């Protein structure tokens, strides 16, 4: 227990890359959170929306 | 059928060819919600209900 204010320093860093890989599994209001669905089922006019 | 009786047919084990259901001018309304209907041909579902 005597090295966590140097464990802490790693364990931040591993807690913000995990939440930063995490927000890849959003719609945040699109139809699909995968850019290659979106891609391979929209027309090209309507796909940028 | 009736509108509170309405049918509904299991679709599956098909090669699907929606081309010629696009080609064809015998409908007047023809709108689709959230696939382009040129795109339909490449798509793989694993059930259709009509």
């Amino acid at each position: 227990s005597a090295l966590g204010k140097l464990q802490d320093v790693v364990n931040q860093n591993a807690q913000a890359l995990n939440t930063l890989v995490k927000q890849l599994s959003s719609n945040f209001g699109a139809i699909s959170s995968v850019l290659n669905d979106i891609l391979s089922r929209l027309d090209p006019p309507e796909a940028e929306v | 059928a009736s509108v509170y009786a309405w049918n509904r047919k299991r679709i599956s084990n098909c090669v699907a060819d929606y081309s010629v259901l696009y080609n064809s001018a015998s409908f007047s309304t023809f709108k689709c919600y959230g696939v382009s209907p040129t795109k339909l041909n490449d798509l793989c579902f694993t059930n259709v209900y009509a």
